[PDB]
């Protein structure tokens, strides 16, 4: 699901990505059809630029934090950092060093809230390169003729089944995280040439790569399935199977 | 067209002209002879920055 | 770092005497014990100035280990008139000094704002 | 993830794979293989006590998956042949730490494609293939024939 | 006491000696860069990079001493 | 008192030491530039920019010294 | 007593002398590496490594001096 | 007073140190100009210009010290 | 007594003079190695061994000085 969304009807999955060069916001939202001069309001009201920045930049940004608030309710953000901020706030008048140690855990909480509330962005260029390498998909789909009908990608809530992923049953990791950092979604594709359609379901999880402490890929497709549908032919392609991918690599269990 | 350059704050002379001949006549004897790049806006800044294992991004 | 350095520097101001107050009391009396010993072994001319600190090895150490030795000698050398007199003594003009002339430096120290007794 | 006791001659100063055996063990089955005596590096190459302590920290904060297996595949029946007191302490400390051992088994083959390691129990002659993700083995030795053609070595291949 | 304080402030002045050698070490390094550049101007990148990297280590010692200076001046 | 002040002013004189090494490091830098220039004059511009650039970093330390000079002299 | 203490802090300042020479010796070494690179840039990694290695040996003397400093400063 | 002035004038004498290094750097600068000229005399005027340019940056440090000298001598 | 002890401590600091010269000598030797290495890298092993050997001879004098220092410091 897309968290950052305004009343603009076009380009929903690109609204947070596109950086417009506008000085202020357009008078009216992008029109879906040709309208009449009286359909819009000339000389918009006073303080209109400040109103737009609130309902087009601030409000959709707060709806994101509210939509994904279930990912920040961990014991570290809720109890540790605020309690650490209060212990030094009682001594803020003694010296400047206490003001800093009382505000740092709050700026740290915002950073974790900021990063955790963003929409999960995978490397889509790695994905399209992966499917365009499969002959069963390129048989019906090509980049010059493919179009997106629907897109959904959101984190999975809470801890998962503690038999397929026993890693998340760690009280030290749970103290910092209340979610899993995994995401699940699909891709509705269509080809204007062959008329084919397919639902590209996929699951992702962060993995370690080639290093000790740093994550290798926060969104690694360990399950990638495509249910291709054509004029009268139905195919099911398995680019990445989870039963064979989970035997080689395990999640990363982000901390902080 | 002059109002379009003003209202968009494209007040760098000759930015939107493919051949800014007026820009070459003024720079015939200038140091670091150069003309403004095509469609250069006085507000855009494409500056980047990176941190490497060495200092100063090297 | 700024938070910790500003904190420990505060604790060292509020607290700290718990472990260093002894070293200050020791140096306080020591700074007075060595000064009293300097006045015992030091050449003072008709004014209270240690003009011969290098007379012997024991005088060099007593002059350096003292606190007021630097001032009694610096104030004597910083007094224009006192050095004009000495410049005349070197030429052969000298005489006896009264109790008021002997304290020409104490008057000079008082003028600068010093706390000097024995006028 | 296949590691050994020495560095090959094809590596330059910019290669540090030797240092990743302990660090890059995020998950999977680990094997520490000991060849058949006589071999070089009896005690100066046993790093399964430092790895356990380092791999003990990973399991505390989740860096190392909880479903991992590390076992010592010893071809020989004992670690230190000519010192029982030393070998007794090792076998005693391995148990206190919680490490598993398999004697009379020596590594035989390594498949770099699917990460398959073929082991064989010299005592029973029964071989098996096991998936690995972090493998360490002390390079095995080999007796030279020119010392046997002259009639100098005795048995194992050492000088008499 | 008062003299030891005088030596402390004096040592702080001695810290300006690396500052002098750092200047000479800089001109020497850039003097070689010029020559090294004329000999083979194709590899400007590497030469130029290694130059500043050296300049870094040179000035590193400079500020290291400055720290040592204030340290002795107050400790 | 009078001794320490005499040392403070003394250290202020020490700051003129880098000023000396900066002069030598400067002549050496331009000495090499002339050689580097005569070696390959086609790339004069590159040598020249790098020449003056190094000089900037050289007198930068010199200015930095004067800072410490007045600091101890008044702090 | 205090006289010896004055020399203790004075010797501590003297430790900034290798710091100055270490800075100059750094520029000289890297100045040569620049020229050596233009000459035969095929062995960058080799020459580059030898440069940092030699430098490490320099800081060894530097830290050695500082260690010697605090030693005589307190013993 | 006079004693502080005595160390001020003493510092004022230190200003002659860059005046000394400036002479050596000058000789080195023109030394390179000569050898560099021999290798490529086709660009004499170019070298000559950069030669005198460097000698100016030398006196820049020199006059700077004399300024610093007279200042602290009276301030 | 207290004076000769101060000179003993003073001489102990003087040992850091070879330390400075040794640091500068290190860059020079390694500089000659790098440049000499680029000119003939086929025999890097030979030049490299000779380099460290010389560096060892340098530390000989270094340790000799410190040895001399501690000696006169207590003898
Ligand atoms: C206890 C006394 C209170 C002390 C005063 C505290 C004031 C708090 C409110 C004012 C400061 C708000 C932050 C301004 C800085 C961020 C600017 C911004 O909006 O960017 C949005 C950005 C928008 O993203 P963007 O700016 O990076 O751009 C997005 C991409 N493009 C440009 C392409 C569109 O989103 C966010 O930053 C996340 C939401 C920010 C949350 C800010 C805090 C809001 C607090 C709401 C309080 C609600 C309860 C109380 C009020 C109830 C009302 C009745
Ligand atoms: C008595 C006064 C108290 C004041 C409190 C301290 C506030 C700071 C001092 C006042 C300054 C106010 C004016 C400055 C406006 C901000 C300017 C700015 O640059 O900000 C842009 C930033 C943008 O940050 P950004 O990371 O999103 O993007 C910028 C990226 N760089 C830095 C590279 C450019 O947005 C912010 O406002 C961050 C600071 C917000 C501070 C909020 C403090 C509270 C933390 C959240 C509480 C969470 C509690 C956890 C509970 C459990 C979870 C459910
Ligand atoms: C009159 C009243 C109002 C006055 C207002 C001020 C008007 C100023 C007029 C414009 C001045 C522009 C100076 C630009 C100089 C660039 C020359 C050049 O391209 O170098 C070519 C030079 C020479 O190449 P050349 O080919 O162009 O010229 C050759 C010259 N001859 C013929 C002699 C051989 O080569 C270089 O690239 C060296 C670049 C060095 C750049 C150093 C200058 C930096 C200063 C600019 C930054 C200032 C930013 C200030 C921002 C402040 C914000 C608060
Ligand atoms: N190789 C790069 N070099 C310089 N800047 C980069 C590079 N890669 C990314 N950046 C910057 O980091 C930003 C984030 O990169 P990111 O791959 O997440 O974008 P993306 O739109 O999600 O790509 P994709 O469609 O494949 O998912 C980019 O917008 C870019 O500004
Ligand atoms: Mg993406």
């Amino acid at each position: 699901q897309m968290g950052f969304s305004s009343d603009n009807p076009y380009n929903k999955r690109w609204e947070y990505k596109w950086k417009h060069s506008y000085y202020t916001y357009p008078r009216d939202y992008e029109h879906t059809e040709v309208r009449k001069p009286q359909d819009s309001k000339d000389v918009p009201p006073i303080y209109f630029a400040y109103y737009k920045d609130f309902v087009d930049r601030w409000l959709p940004g707060m709806n994101m934090w509210w939509q994904r608030r279930h990912r920040i309710f961990d014991k570290f953000n809720v109890y540790f950092l605020p309690g650490m901020s209060l212990f030094f706030y009682q001594f803020a008048d003694l010296a400047l060093g206490f003001k800093i140690m009382a505000a740092f855990p709050l700026f740290l909480a915002y950073t974790r809230i900021r990063d955790k509330t963003l929409d999960p962005d995978f490397k889509e260029t790695y994905l399209r390169d992966m499917i365009y390498q499969n002959p069963e998909i390129t048989k019906y789909f090509n980049e010059e003729t493919i179009h997106v009908l629907d897109y959904e990608f959101e984190y999975l809530p809470g801890y998962l089944c503690p038999e397929k992923f026993p890693e998340y049953q760690n009280k030290t990791w749970q103290f910092f995280n209340t979610d899993t950092a995994q995401a699940e979604g699909f891709f509705k594709f269509g080809d204007v040439e062959s008329g084919a359609t397919m639902t590209l379901k996929f699951k992702t999880m962060p993995i370690p790569g080639k290093f000790r402490y740093q994550v290798g890929e926060p969104f690694y497709f360990y399950d990638l399935r495509a249910e291709i549908k054509c004029d009268g032919v139905y195919k099911e392609v398995v680019l990445v199977d989870e039963k064979e991918s989970l035997k080689k690599i395990r999640p990363f269990l982000f901390l902080i | 067209e002059l109002e379009e350059l003003t209202e968009t704050h494209n007040y760098i002379p000759g930015a939107k002209d493919d051949v800014n001949l007026r820009g070459y006549l003024a720079t015939q004897f200038a140091w670091g002879k150069k003309v403004i790049s095509f469609y250069r806006h006085p507000a855009d800044d494409f500056k980047c920055a990176k941190a490497t294992k060495n200092m100063l991004g090297r | 770092g700024f938070g910790c350095f500003s904190i420990i520097n505060y604790l060292y101001g509020r607290y700290g005497y718990i472990i260093n107050e002894s070293s200050q009391k020791r140096a306080a009396q020591d700074l007075l014990d060595n000064d009293m010993a300097a006045d015992k072994i030091l050449f003072k001319n008709r004014v209270g100035a240690p003009t011969r600190p290098l007379r012997s090895l024991d005088d060099m150490m007593a002059f350096l280990s003292g606190s007021a030795t630097y001032d009694q000698l610096a104030d004597y050398a910083s007094y224009n008139h006192a050095m004009d007199v000495n410049q005349d003594q070197q030429a052969g003009l000298d005489s006896w000094m009264s109790e008021k002339d002997k304290n020409m430096v104490k008057y000079y120290q008082r003028s600068l704002g010093k706390k000097v007794e024995g006028i | 993830p296949v590691y050994a006791n020495r560095d090959p001659e094809t590596w330059r100063s910019a290669q540090h794979k030797y240092s990743k055996y302990i660090s890059n063990f995020k998950s999977g089955d680990g094997y520490f293989c000991i060849p058949e005596y006589p071999y070089a590096g009896e005690v100066e190459c046993f790093n399964f006590f430092v790895s356990d302590e380092v791999w003990k920290w990973a399991q505390h904060h989740g860096a190392l998956s909880p479903k991992h297996t590390f076992t010592i595949v010893n071809a020989n029946e004992k670690f230190v042949h000519y010192c029982d007191s030393a070998d007794a302490f090792i076998k005693e400390r391995l148990e206190k730490r919680g490490i598993r051992v398999e004697y009379n088994t020596k590594l035989l083959e390594v498949h770099q494609d699917g990460q398959k390691a073929t082991f064989i129990n010299t005592k029973t002659g029964e071989k098996s293939v096991r998936d690995y993700n972090n493998l360490y083995s002390i390079v095995p030795s080999k007796r030279q024939e020119f010392l046997d053609k002259a009639g100098l070595t005795n048995g194992n291949g050492l000088l008499n | 006491m008062l003299l030891v304080k005088a030596v402390k402030v004096l040592v702080m002045g001695g810290c300006m000696l690396p500052i002098a050698f750092g200047a000479l070490g800089t001109g020497v390094l850039f003097a070689g860069f010029n020559v090294a550049l004329s000999r083979n101007p194709e590899e400007t990148e590497s030469l130029f990079n290694n130059t500043l990297m050296g300049f870094a280590l040179i000035e590193t010692f400079i500020f290291m001493s400055i720290g040592l200076g204030f340290f002795v001046l107050f400790a």
